[PDB]
């Protein structure tokens, strides 16, 4: 999971 | 009267802007997984009978040019318009590979008075992008 | 005889104002994953706002971030439907  | 007329010859265009790689100055790391989204959206809208056009890694200038050109097309035989933006973002902003551009600049091209062939027709903008840096800790239910 | 120039726009934001939006490197973004799934399952029946409402529920309930960095761990997300639409939208047509 990564953040935009 | 209560429902948009969707029986024009074409459902309309589905423009997908898939930005994965950015210039270091943006400080944005490669958006791993975005190609999965792009492919998923292409198939999904294909099944809805939309004319899908995928575009990858566009600079902020290219995004504006693309939107301008698309808004200048004759959409008379199209029931609606869809634009999907996949990229980094901030509140009210979407990122080109080289920097930020206001979402308002993009959507304005399609205003009821600037894109006459889409007047009275649904214009959808689907935006997968950050709108700031706040996180939601949630609450147990 | 005239309609607002801002009318008939629908902005389906992946997240609420001011917030992060999550994307999984293997499966794609939570929002797009959910959007496509709900469209595939309900576009032949439900009105768009109702499909998007199910997307909101799917993203809100089935996803939670996992990170080795506690600062980005166990986070949640809710999409944001912004509608200036004046009519119901169905991707099907009764002929």
């Amino acid at each position: 999971d990564e953040v935009x | 009267d209560n429902s948009y007329k969707m029986d024009y010859p074409e459902m309309g265009l589905c423009i997908i802007i898939n930005n994965k790689n950015f210039h270091k100055s943006t400080g944005m790391t490669s958006r791993s997984g975005t190609d999965v989204d792009a492919a998923n959206l292409r198939e999904t809208f294909r099944n809805l009978k939309y004319e899908v056009r995928n575009k990858n890694d566009l600079t902020r200038e290219e995004i504006v040019e693309l939107m301008r050109d698309v808004s200048k097309e004759d959409h008379s035989k199209r029931s609606s318009f869809v634009c999907v933006l996949l990229s980094h973002g901030e509140e009210g902003i979407i990122f080109g590979t080289n920097g930020p551009v206001d979402l308002k600049k993009i959507t304005n091209f399609f205003r009821g008075d600037r894109c006459r062939s889409l007047t009275g027709k649904p214009k959808l903008f689907i935006i997968q992008a950050c709108r700031g840096t706040e996180d939601d800790c949630g609450i147990e239910t | 005889h005239k309609i607002p120039v801002e009318a008939d726009f629908l902005y389906a934001y992946s997240t609420a104002p001011g917030y992060y939006s999550w994307r999984n490197s293997k499966d794609g973004s939570w929002f797009i994953q959910s959007l496509c799934a709900m469209l595939k399952q309900y576009a032949d029946k439900l009105e768009f706002m109702h499909i998007l409402t199910r997307v909101n529920r799917k993203v809100a309930t089935e996803f939670e971030s996992f990170s080795f960095d506690a600062t980005f761990h166990a986070k949640k997300q809710i999409p944001c439907i912004v509608s200036m639409l004046t009519k119901e939208l169905y991707f099907y047509h009764h002929h």
